[PDB]
């Protein structure tokens, strides 16, 4: 019944809303803006370079994302960082998350 | 006179596309006129083998039998044969190798455990345990990588596969790395990579530094503007 | 373009649901406006349109207005009464905006941050 | 012996918890291990240790490792699960360490929520 104002899958924010149609009094209703965030406290600040510090601040200018440096691995679109391997050197690909980088 | 038949790793292929297959004999006698021939299952011989071994310093004498094939051939899984014909025992021994068939594909689940705080109190050395799990077939490959420079393998040691107690088919392995605690106390994260033929782009990896692995401290400082 | 909702005290007389669409600081004039309700243009007499009187403090820009009323009982279905501006100096020459009851401002939040290692994922 | 508790990630999957017992830099070879909890042991099938490997950095002081794998649905409950080690060089021939969940638990949170509309 709620109305997802925003669902930002690379900040794990989700502003919904729902008018709490009150007890059947006159129009003394109050609309209601649920919010929800799942901050990781595990990832980098360069989400796609696991050679950086972790994170401390998590800033949500909701104005900005009520409409690109956002910090959760989105499930569906996957990432990578070309990484050297040595068997001689070779500068070669990776797949920084599995089960989504599957060329299928 | 003991012969090791050495099939290339899937990793060696995939990082070279050069599926050389070799067989070594160890602690035989290095006469000259040492002869070993690579043949297919058909008996038909294949390309030759150059740069062959010589007499070892410690009498553990050796001879490398080099070869090559097409990758699909090995994928097809037919027996391959290098046979030793030297006068020591001019009886032709038979080294037959193949690729198993029927093994399913299963992925490494690479966790990465950080050094135990106790070891950080002996005050010199730190150890990190890259782990792979629940995967098929055997022969994962791993190395360790940090700050964009590779780590020459004499730092790390790796296990080999050996079946899970619980999983009927899936093997696992390890890797161990030793580093000065101040180096790990420096921050200075570490990334262990794995390459294995059930992995989508063939290569996944994970990382850990002091902060990620088992921190006593959680410092979120999150700001939420303009509700 | 903005679209202000009615006043709370308007919504106690219990008949007149005023709605305000608007336009601000633009050049030039000749702009056309209209209100759209579910892909359906309203009654032209139902609203009333201003004319582009000039800005107070801007150098030469223009602005106009338009107002529309409905049953305040209707201000329970809402349907956001989209006001379709129509100005020449727009990338597609229309800069529609709309507002409903559910829009606007709530006076009951409930923020619900969670916190976990089991993240970096955004299911 | 350093005992290591299972990765958060693995507990994330909450699938089966593996505890790794990691013997270190000792001599000579022929170490032995078996897993003990509440004082009665577990079948040597519930875990697997490959026999001693040489250590690279140090000279031929050895190391080894066995891994105990358990239902996390149990490692969530306590069950201190210690790993006993036997080695001739050991001043009492037998050492144990152990761990439970409350062994890597972080001490302190440091939340700083600054909800605003500015
Ligand atoms: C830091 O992040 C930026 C962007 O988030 C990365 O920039 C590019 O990332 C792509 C990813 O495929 C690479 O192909 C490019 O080469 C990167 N450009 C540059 C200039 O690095 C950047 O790679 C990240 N930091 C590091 C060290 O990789």
């Amino acid at each position: 019944e709620r109305i997802v104002l925003v669902d930002n899958k690379c900040k794990c924010a989700r502003i919904t809303s729902r008018i709490i149609r009150s007890s059947e009094d006159p129009n003394e209703d109050i609309v209601e803006r649920n919010i929800r965030i799942i901050v990781p406290l595990n990832n980098r600040e360069n989400i796609s370079d696991p050679t950086s510090p972790l994170r401390t601040r998590f800033v949500y200018h909701l104005s900005d994302l009520c409409k690109e440096t956002c910090y959760t691995y989105d499930r569906n679109k996957c990432y990578t960082a070309v990484v050297p391997l040595v068997y001689g050197t070779k500068m070669v690909e990776t797949a920084l998350t599995p089960d989504a980088c599957y060329p299928d | 006179i003991r012969v090791f038949a050495i099939p290339p790793s899937f990793a060696s292929i995939f990082l070279t596309k050069s599926t050389k297959l070799t067989c070594l004999v160890t602690d035989l006698t290095t006469y000259d006129s040492v002869t070993i021939s690579w043949t297919r299952q058909n008996g038909e011989a294949v390309k030759t083998h150059t740069n062959i071994s010589e007499s070892h310093p410690n009498a553990t004498f050796s001879a490398v039998g080099e070869a090559s094939i097409c990758e699909d051939d090995w994928n097809s899984g037919e027996r391959f044969t290098c046979t030793v014909t030297h006068t020591d025992l001019p009886s032709p021994l038979k080294q037959t190798i193949s690729r198993p068939k029927g093994v399913a594909l299963h992925r490494p689940d690479v966790y990465l455990l950080p050094p135990a705080r106790e070891q950080l109190n002996l005050r010199e050395s730190a150890t990190i345990t890259c782990l792979v799990t629940g995967f098929s077939p055997a022969d994962v490959f791993v190395q360790w990588m940090q700050r964009g420079q590779p780590l020459s393998p004499e730092k790390y040691v790796t296990s080999a596969p050996m079946p899970e107690p619980q999983a009927p088919g899936r093997y696992f392995a390890h890797s161990i790395l030793t580093v000065s605690e101040e180096e790990w106390n420096t921050g200075e994260t570490y990334t262990c990579v794995v390459a294995h033929e059930a992995l989508p782009n063939r290569v996944t990896e994970r990382t850990v530094d002091k902060s990620t692995g088992k921190p006593t401290l959680y410092n979120v400082s999150l700001v939420m503007s303009d509700t | 373009v903005y679209l202000l909702p009615p006043a709370r005290e308007q919504l106690n007389l219990r008949e007149s649901a005023t709605i305000t669409c608007l336009v601000t600081g633009f050049s030039p004039a000749d702009v056309f406006v209209q209100w759209m309700q579910r892909g359906q243009p309203l009654s032209p007499e139902k609203y009333v349109t201003s004319a582009p009187m000039p800005e107070p403090q801007a150098p030469g820009r223009y602005f106009a207005h338009s107002i529309l009323t409905v049953s305040e009982e209707e201000w329970n279905t809402g349907e956001t009464y989209t006001c379709v501006v129509a100005h020449e100096a727009l990338p597609n020459r229309v800069t529609e905006r709309t507002v409903d009851k559910s829009t606007g401002k709530p006076t009951l939040y409930n923020v619900s941050l969670v916190m976990s290692d089991t993240a970096g994922t955004c299911y």
